[PDB]
Formats: structure tokens, C-alpha cells, sequence
RNA sequence: UGUCCCAACGUUGGGCCCGGUGAACUGUACAUUCCAGUGCGGAGUCUGGAGACACCCAGGGGGAAGCGAAGACCCUAUGGA
RNA sequence: CGAGUGGCUUGCUACCUCGAUGUCGGUUCCCUCCAUCCUGCCCGUGCAGAAGCGGGCAAGGGUGAGGUUGUUCGCCUAUUAAAGGAGGUCGUGAGCUGGGUUUAGACCGUCGUGAGACAGGUCGGCUGCUAUCUACUGGGUGUGUAGGUGUCUGACAAGAACGACCGUAUAGUACGAGAGGAACUACGGUUGGUGGCCACUGGUGUACCGGUUGUUCGAGAGAGCACGUGCCGGGUAGCCACGCCACACGGGGUAAGAGCUGAACGCAUCUAAGCUCGAAACCCACUUGGAAAAGAGACACCGCCGAGGUCCCGCGUACAAG
């Protein structure tokens, strides 16, 4: 509830890698970020090993732990974080100015950062965020 | 060559730790599939006894003979009903909308809750009609709690509130029943719900054993022949391998046992009556004497005796409910001797 | 196998010597195994009533001495109980020898037999005198 | 049922049915009454027995 | 015959909390780690990740190639007995 | 004959430790691998049936008990759905054990002039430490989120919470000359595991009651001591197990596989695009944990001079402190 964004990014039809590198990049120069319709951004490849990917992170954990998420949410933000120094204090404050929503609890349409939106017409090999989550067995509530 | 084993204990009641609450909570329901309805009660457990039975089951040979059966005594005064809960589905699960309460309150709720004063039971229902125009309404559960005073024997009185669900044929129809249920005065009871030969799901926080070694812990074994005489007689052999260098979790150790919860699946429920015809001569051990409302059921129960209990329509029954069960006779026998 | 009807708690081990119930020219019986069951690691092997064993033949005629034979259980101390929640022990364990077809390889029993052994088997009981 | 030793009503889902080396049967209502039974004594002799009342 | 199946309950002294008395071992430093990797080929301290709010009580000892003893085993010494 | 993979064995190498990283075997307790012994779904057959034989997917679960031997190994028995193999410092001695290897004593054989030797055999021969850090099991005190009471939500985490067998009917049926002899499905039970409970059976019960030996208080009455009850008989509560209760089905997506539609290639083709099905395995379901989830949550009510909480007092459905 309520986040005073500067920059209100869509993900609908994007390559969440490419996306999650632009948004570091701009939270990192102090912007607030919020990324909308998570669940509907997209990660090229083949989905049965996407897939495994995505499981064996999963599965992979002991005492300690490594919680890797299952929402279309969580996934997305943990990608950016992967591309920010979020242990060290200045890249945690540009991690944390930055927020990931299933679909839109904004008023204005978010927008498409060049060179994210992936063509439908032109590539039938992708995966909706939103089936990982599903098939990683996490409970379709968007 | 060391020959195979199942590890000792489950990982599944983990971890083994006291428990929050000295009241049960359910994480699952039963599905909506009659009538409009509460899904569940309580009553606080009293003791054992055998009932004399006719074998129901059509698939016993034995069908239609004598048939002794245990039965743990509870006793379950009429609960009630103060207030409807609904919650709203967000993309973050399932929260609470709103509460519509009463105004008659029972003489003591006031030992656990900050009673209501000045209550909007109209706007409430209103923004929670509107949440189901919408499409966000989630399921409908109503705050209950009990009156520990109808029991005698049990020495509390301040009311053990707790959350049970309601799900009936649509939405709306279960959300007046809702409504109604609460309008009056709350005031229920487990004939309302529940019906003797029926299963049901008896949940409860087991009897509390302090700290414990791992032996009575996890089924471990004492050390054998020669190794016993030798300063380690309940103690497993190692804590784990060299690599990991470190004790997991998956190894048995010493700790908390009892007073966690447990929600023992598949209950039946014998009979439901009233008055002493349960009650043994002497009384019940730790106990004291039943005289009231009250149910049997079959086989043991979580907790000891004058903890609470919840019961709830069982969830992934096995076996199709051969109702009322005849009764030919309920031991009062002394418990001690 | 056909359910016993009761309640038993096993009051044998392999290599628990017991009495053989019949004219066979066999006194002491020797258990060793149980039919269709396997135990857990350290568990010694636990008979009871109505089971069909197998036996080492301990003492008797110099012909029956020795001889690897199947056999079931028909009595024990160990209280078993029946359906109306009553126990039965017995005085001693013991067991008749018996073949392939389950028929007892004896004429007839010597002491009783509880009812439950009846419905495993016939053969056998149809040649009893006490069915306790 | 009635106890074959004390001769107390035997309460039913309860007690031990005892079987002999000859085939007799004995009914038991209690433990008290099988080891007093193993002594030696007999029912008559035992006073607070209703075989005695 | 509790050696074992297969463990239970009990007794006594400790154990635990309070008053009083009051040592030793051991200590390059830093030290909340875990999974991999890498390095004189067996890392809490390097590299990459993961995880980690601080303090405390009790425990059985997985790791610190834990502490104890300048290896008795092996070879070397223009050593000894 | 040719190409390779793994790192259980053996050997080679001498990088690492000689101011010491405790041996072999065993035990116990924990996670793992798949190159699968059983269990699930498949294929082929020299597949009638039943029973097998060979291959494929598959690591959920299981894989037990004993006789000789220190043995690992292995040989043998009886059971068994089957009684698979391997990794974790050939996992585990600040856990146990110490039977073997390998101290000092001694005997035999062999060798030797001899002291004495042996990759020969045999008898006897010790197991230190008060955990500082870390790690995990359980338990508390604070701080943060920024007044209190009660009810919740669920990011995530844990489960094997269940595995397998026998039997009845289907059936003396299908199939088969005959002998013999299935299945789908429905039931009942056992076993292993798991969680809880004590009406019942059993254990305990140096609470309690009784019998009795010795001795002392003069006798009697009533008592003390006899190791933490003299011994014996009985035994409540409770705690227990050898006692008793409960522990799915079904969906969704797939593998090996069986297929559909279908082109590249007019035809054909299960695949390339697309679609239907299909494993004890995977996701849900179901059980337990879980606002310190830093996005540090939601609801309701009470209250901000007063709601509520602590100490206190009598006690436990709780308990090593807390
Ligand atoms: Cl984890
Ligand atoms: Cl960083
Ligand atoms: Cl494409
Ligand atoms: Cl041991
Ligand atoms: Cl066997
Ligand atoms: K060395
Ligand atoms: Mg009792
Ligand atoms: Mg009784
Ligand atoms: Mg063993
Ligand atoms: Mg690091
Ligand atoms: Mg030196
Ligand atoms: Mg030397
Ligand atoms: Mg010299
Ligand atoms: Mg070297
Ligand atoms: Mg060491
Ligand atoms: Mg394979
Ligand atoms: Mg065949
Ligand atoms: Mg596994
Ligand atoms: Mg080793
Ligand atoms: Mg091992
Ligand atoms: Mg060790
Ligand atoms: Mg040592
Ligand atoms: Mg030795
Ligand atoms: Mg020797
Ligand atoms: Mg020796
Ligand atoms: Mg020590
Ligand atoms: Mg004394
Ligand atoms: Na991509
Ligand atoms: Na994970
Ligand atoms: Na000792
Ligand atoms: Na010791
Ligand atoms: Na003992
Ligand atoms: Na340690
Ligand atoms: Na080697
Ligand atoms: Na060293
Ligand atoms: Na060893
Ligand atoms: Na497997
Ligand atoms: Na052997
Ligand atoms: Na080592
Ligand atoms: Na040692
Ligand atoms: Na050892
Ligand atoms: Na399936
Ligand atoms: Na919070």
C-alpha cells in the first residue's frame, strides 16, 4: 500500500532478465522503482528445463536455508537483487526503494522500457512467470 | 554390512516445540457441500470408559454382534456464536474484511475480551455485501467461544475464544445464516453440528512432559549389552558424521515433548447425550463428575483431562458414516481398582 | 491370511522351544521362522496364536528327530483377546505339525484349541476335542 | 457373567478367561483373584469373598 | 536371568534454583556461519553465493584436522646404551 | 578388436601432516548417490495361462533374523514383496567396544654359532580432558516493527506419514488337449513406520495393608533396625507397552510408453508446430512450524489518566532457571 514511485515499470510481455538489469540500474541511481504485472512478464527458452532450473533452486537449502520464492513477486525481485551489491549499505537502500506488484494496484498503465517487449508473433519458446509459479507448486491467488 | 532401518521419529511434528496456544487452531476445512453450517465445536475432555456395541459396519462378518469399545468422555456444553468474521481474497492470500457482533455477552467475557461498547453491526454487514458484489469475498468464519462455567469440574472460567468456519450452499446464503446464527445470542450446540456415527476430527494440545532424552523423544535405544555399564546408558553415538562438520536437525535429541498440537484424523463419534449416563462411580479420576451435555468418542483424544478440544467434520474421511450406533452398554464402573 | 477374530500379542521367538499338540511321535517343537513376516533391524522374530510357523523338531522318535516341518500355533500363555474385550491365556504354548495343504500330518489333538484357530484352519479343527 | 472364583458379578469388557491343561475354563474378574488363586488358597477360606459371604 | 526381543516404572547420591567458599586446563588476532569453489593437494578468516537482530539458560559432543605429549611407528646422524 | 566413464579395489607417485589429523572389525545415530534387489508405470519375448527371461522410466519407501569366523569378505539356515550396491577422513573412539594388527611375559615350528628373527601359529596384556568458539536440539531476556486485549492471515519451512504383504469374492472362471491357472473391481486382515491415549490386559508403584525370621524396648499391646522395603503376599493413583485409538481418495503436470492430427518429403510418420493419455516418483491436497516476512501484516473491540500488564496471594490442564 502506497509507494511513491518515481518510476512505475510493466512486465507484461518483457524479458524479465533484461528488465530486472534496468531497473538496478536506475534504483541504483536513487530512483523508486515499482514493477507491475509481474505475472505476466516472460523468460525466453525451453520451459522444461526453465523449469528445472527453477525447482532444483527449490529444492536446494539445508539448516541454514536458501529461500528462493515461488510468487511471480518474489521471483522477479530476487532477480534484480542478484544485480545489485544489496549487502553493502548503499545498494540495500536502492534494493529496498525498489518494489515488485502482481498486476497493476497503480491509476496510471506502467510503462515498457526499450528493448524489454519481447514480439509473440516472432517466438513461440517462452514462459509466463505466472506458469513457473504454478508448477513450482505456489498458489495461483493473482 | 549394517543392515537397513527407518530413521527413529518423524519429521513431520516439527519442531517438537510448547505450543502457542492451549486452544487448537485447524489450518484445513471441509468442503461446502450441503447445507449452510458451522464446521466445528468444543468441549473439554473428562475421561475413559467403554461402551457396549452392536458391530455396524455391513462389511464386519461379525455384523450385528456384542462389541466392546473404548470411549473418552468429553463434555461439550453449548458454545457461542458472538461474531461474523468475513475475509476478502488480495493477491497476498486471505484477510479480514470485518466483524458484526452482538450485544448480549456472556456474564465473564469480559475475563478475556475487551467487550464492545459501540459496534456498527449494519455498515459492516453493508461493506461486506458490497466486498461480495465486488467478487472479493472470501470464506465467512465466526468468532466462538465457550463457557467453562457449565463445567463443574473444570475450574476455569475465563472463555476460550476461537475462529471456527461456516460454508454452505452459496455464498450468500451462508452469510445470512451467519448473520442469524449471531443475531440471536450465538447460542449452539453439537446436535446442531454434529450427529452420533458421524467422523470427526478431534484436535488438541497433547499432555505436556517437560524435557525429555531421545529415547522417549524420538524411539531411540537405550545402549545394549556391555555398552550400558559403561556411563552412557540413553544417549544415541554420535551427533553426525565428520564432513558435514556439523550436527543437523535430522539427528534425535533432547527436548520439549508434549503440549504440542495435534490434529488426530478420522474420530467417530459413538453418542451424543446428556445428563450422568457416562459418569463412573467414584468419578472421574483428576477429574470429577459429568452430569450435561456431552459426546463419546472412540478411541483416545489429545491432551489430558480438562483440556479443551475442537472438533470439526472430518476432512478425508475413509469410511462412509453409519449413523446413530446402537448402544447397549456404557460402563460406570469405579476407574480406580 | 482370513482375519482370527481377535487380538493377539505374540508369545514366541524363533528358537522358543514349545510342545507339539498330537500323536505325530513329537513332543518338543523348536520355532524358527513366521510365515509372511519380516521384522524391523534388532527385532527378534515374534510368534503368535494362529500362525503358521515353521519347526525344527527338538525331541520324540528317533525318526521324527531332526525333521524341518511347517506347523501352527494353537495355544500360548500370553493372554490374546477376543472381541468382547475378555483375555485368554493358556496353560502352555504349543502347535501341531502340519503339510503342504495346511492338514494336520498327526491323527488326533492332544488338550484344547482355542475357537479363533478354528477359522485359519478347518482341518485342523474338525479334528478337535475342546475348542475353548 | 459371574466370577468363578470370588462369584462377584464380572463386568462386562473386562477380565481374563483362563484356560486350563485338562480344557476347563475359569473366568476371572481381577488380578487380585488369579494370584490368589496361584497361592493356593481357595474361595471359601477368603472372607472378604462373596464365594465366603 | 532385563544379556537381548524392547523397554518401563521405581529408590538413593548428584544433576537444576538460592546462600557461602572458590581453583585448573587453555588463549597470534579477528570470529553469527552455511554450500561450493580455490590454495603447500583436508579453509569460520581467500573467491562466489546463501543465510544471519543482540543477550542468555540447559543439553548431548558434529567441527575448530579441539586440548594433552618437540611421533613410540619410518628414515636420517661418520648419536647412545 | 575398438572408444570410453567412475574413483569401491589394487598398484604407482612422494604434493600435504612426523612440536602425533588415535588402528581394523563392530556398534550406534544422521544426510546422500543410482550403476534398481523388492515395490509403481512400461517394452520385447523363443509372450497361450501361470511362471519366467531381457530391456526402459523411476531413489517415495523397504531392503529384516540367525549358525562358524575378530574378521571385512564369504560359506550355511530358516523366513521374505526383496532380504541391491556405494559415498560421507575406506562417515562415527573429546560415543561405545577392544575380538584382530602392533609394546613389554611365555610356548611351538622354522632359521641362526649366538644375542635373536619370522608379512608362521598360540595364551596374557591400559582406552586421559571441568567445551572457550562454532554447530544443532529445546528453553528464556531485550531491542526493532511504533498504547492494549482477542481473533487471524501465510512469505516461506518440515513430513514417508504413510510403505508392503496375505486372505475372501471375481473363479476353479479367462486361457489351455491336459495339467495348471490369471485380472479389473469390492472387501477383510497382518506387518513396518508414524502420531496420541490409559476404559481394558500387563509392568511398576522402598504410598498403602497383611504374613513371617532374628534382635532390642521385661511380657502383652505397639514399635525400631536387618542398605537406603529383612524377607514374602496383595496392590490405588500416575507413568507406561507387551495395552488401546488414528494415519486416504482424488485432482494437476510429467518420464519410460501407448496414441491423435500433421508437415517438412503429394505418400508415409506419435513431433518438427499442436493435441490425448501415462509412474510408489513431481505439484496440490493433508499434518506440524511460522509477524524478525525490514514490503517487520490483517480485523475487531477497549484505551491514551487511564485499557491493559508486572509483583503479590491459593494453586496447576505448565514446569531444570525463566
Ligand atoms: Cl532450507
Ligand atoms: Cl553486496
Ligand atoms: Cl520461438
Ligand atoms: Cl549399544
Ligand atoms: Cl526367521
Ligand atoms: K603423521
Ligand atoms: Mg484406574
Ligand atoms: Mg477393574
Ligand atoms: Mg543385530
Ligand atoms: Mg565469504
Ligand atoms: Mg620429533
Ligand atoms: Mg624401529
Ligand atoms: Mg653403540
Ligand atoms: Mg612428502
Ligand atoms: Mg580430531
Ligand atoms: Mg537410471
Ligand atoms: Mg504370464
Ligand atoms: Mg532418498
Ligand atoms: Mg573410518
Ligand atoms: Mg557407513
Ligand atoms: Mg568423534
Ligand atoms: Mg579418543
Ligand atoms: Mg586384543
Ligand atoms: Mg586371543
Ligand atoms: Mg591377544
Ligand atoms: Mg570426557
Ligand atoms: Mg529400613
Ligand atoms: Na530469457
Ligand atoms: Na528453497
Ligand atoms: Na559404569
Ligand atoms: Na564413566
Ligand atoms: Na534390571
Ligand atoms: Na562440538
Ligand atoms: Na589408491
Ligand atoms: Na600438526
Ligand atoms: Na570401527
Ligand atoms: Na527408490
Ligand atoms: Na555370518
Ligand atoms: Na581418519
Ligand atoms: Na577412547
Ligand atoms: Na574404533
Ligand atoms: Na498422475
Ligand atoms: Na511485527
Amino acid at each position: 500500500a502506497e509507494f511513491d514511485a518515481d518510476v512505475i515499470v510493466d512486465a507484461r510481455d518483457c524479458i524479465m532478465g533484461r528488465v530486472a538489469s534496468q531497473v538496478a540500474e536506475q534504483a541504483l541511481d536513487g530512483e523508486t522503482v515499482a514493477v507491475v504485472n509481474a505475472e505476466r512478464a516472460v523468460i525466453t527458452g525451453r520451459e522444461e528445463q526453465i523449469v528445472e532450473k527453477y525447482e532444483k533452486r527449490v529444492d536446494i537449502g539445508n539448516d541454514n536455508g536458501y529461500f528462493y520464492p515461488k510468487r511471480p513477486d518474489g521471483i522477479f525481485k530476487r532477480t534484480i537483487r542478484g544485480m545489485l551489491p544489496h549487502k553493502k549499505q548503499r545498494g540495500r537502500e536502492a534494493f529496498e526503494s525498489v518494489r515488485v506488484y502482481l498486476g497493476n494496484p497503480y491509476d496510471e498503465d506502467g510503462e515498457v522500457l526499450d528493448g524489454t517487449s519481447l514480439d509473440r508473433l516472432s517466438n513461440i519458446k517462452f514462459v509466463t512467470l505466472g506458469e513457473i509459479s504454478e508448477t513450482l507448486g505456489a498458489n495461483k491467488t493473482w | 554390512p549394517q543392515p537397513s532401518r527407518p530413521r527413529k521419529g518423524s519429521l513431520g511434528f516439527g519442531p517438537r516445540k510448547r505450543s502457542t496456544s492451549e486452544t487448537p487452531r485447524f489450518n484445513s476445512w471441509p468442503s461446502d457441500d450441503g447445507q449452510p453450517g458451522v464446521q466445528g465445536f468444543a468441549g473439554y475432555k473428562a475421561g475413559m470408559t467403554h461402551v457396549v456395541l452392536v458391530n455396524d459396519e455391513p462389511n464386519s462378518p461379525r455384523e450385528g454382534m456384542e462389541e466392546t469399545v473404548p470411549v473418552t468422555v468429553i463434555e461439550t456444553p453449548p458454545m457461542r456464536a458472538v461474531a461474523l468474521r468475513a475475509y476478502e481474497d488480495t493477491p497476498y492470500g486471505q484477510r479480514p474484511l470485518t466483524e458484526v457482533w452482538t450485544d448480549e455477552f456472556h456474564s465473564e467475557l469480559d475475563r478475556t475480551l475487551d467487550v464492545p461498547e459501540d459496534h456498527d453491526p449494519d455498515a459492516a454487514e453493508e461493506q461486506i455485501r458490497d466486498a461480495h458484489e465486488a467478487g472479493d469475498l472470501g470464506d465467512l468464519r465466526l468468532i466462538t467461544h465457550t463457557v467453562p462455567d457449565a463445567v463443574p469440574s473444570v475450574p476455569k472460567k475465563k472463555p476460550d475464544v476461537m475462529e471456527t468456519r461456516v460454508g454452505g450452499g452459496s455464498v450468500s446464503d451462508r452469510l445470512d445464516h451467519a448473520l442469524d446464527i449471531v443475531e440471536d445470542g450465538g447460542e449452539h450446540a453439537m446436535n446442531d453440528i454434529f450427529r452420533a456415527g458421524e467422523y470427526a476430527d478431534v484436535a488438541g494440545v497433547t499432555k505436556g512432559k517437560g524435557t525429555q532424552g531421545p529415547v522417549k523423544r524420538w524411539g531411540v535405544q537405550k545402549r545394549k549389552g556391555k555398552h550400558a555399564r559403561q556411563g552412557w546408558r540413553r544417549r544415541i553415538g554420535n551427533l553426525g558424521p565428520w564432513n558435514p562438520s556439523r550436527v543437523r536437525s535430522t539427528v534425535p535429541q533432547q527436548g520439549q515433548t508434549g503440549y504440542h498440537q495435534r490434529t488426530e484424523l478420522n474420530k467417530r463419534l459413538i453418542d451424543i447425550g446428556e445428563g450422568d449416563e457416562p459418569t463412573v462411580d467414584g468419578g472421574f479420576v483428576n477429574y470429577g463428575e459429568v452430569d450435561g451435555p456431552y459426546t463419546l468418542v472412540k478411541g483416545s483424544v489429545p491432551g489430558p483431562d480438562k483440556r479443551l478440544v475442537r472438533f470439526r467434520p472430518a476432512v478425508r474421511p475413509n469410511d462412509q458414516p453409519r449413523l446413530d450406533p446402537e448402544v447397549r452398554y456404557v460402563s460406570n464402573e469405579s476407574n480406580q481398582g | 491370511m482370513e482375519a482370527l477374530g481377535a487380538d493377539v500379542t505374540q508369545g514366541l521367538e524363533k528358537g522358543s522351544l514349545i510342545t507339539c499338540a498330537d500323536n505325530t511321535g513329537a513332543r518338543e517343537l523348536k520355532v524358527i521362522s513366521v510365515h509372511g513376516y519380516s521384522g524391523t533391524k534388532n527385532r527378534l522374530p515374534k510368534a503368535g496364536l494362529g500362525d503358521k510357523i515353521t519347526v525344527s523338531v527338538t525331541k520324540g522318535t528317533p525318526e521324527m528327530r531332526r525333521q524341518v516341518l511347517e506347523a501352527v500355533v494353537v495355544r500360548q500363555r500370553k493372554p490374546i483377546r477376543r472381541p468382547d474385550g475378555t483375555r485368554v491365556k493358556f496353560e502352555d504354548n504349543a502347535a501341531v505339525i502340519v503339510d503342504e495343504n495346511e492338514d494336520p500330518r498327526g491323527t488326533e489333538l492332544k488338550g484344547p484349541i482355542a475357537r479363533e484357530v478354528a477359522q485359519r484352519f478347518g482341518s485342523v479343527a474338525s479334528a478337535a476335542t475342546m475348542i475353548v | 457373567r459371574e466370577c468363578d472364583y470370588c462369584g462377584t458379578d464380572i463386568e462386562p469388557g473386562t477380565g481374563t478367561m483362563f484356560v486350563h491343561k485338562d480344557g476347563a475354563t475359569t473366568h476371572f474378574c481381577s488380578s487380585k483373584c488369579e494370584n490368589n488363586a496361584d497361592l493356593g488358597r481357595e474361595a471359601r477360606n477368603l472372607e472378604w469373598t462373596d464365594t465366603a459371604r
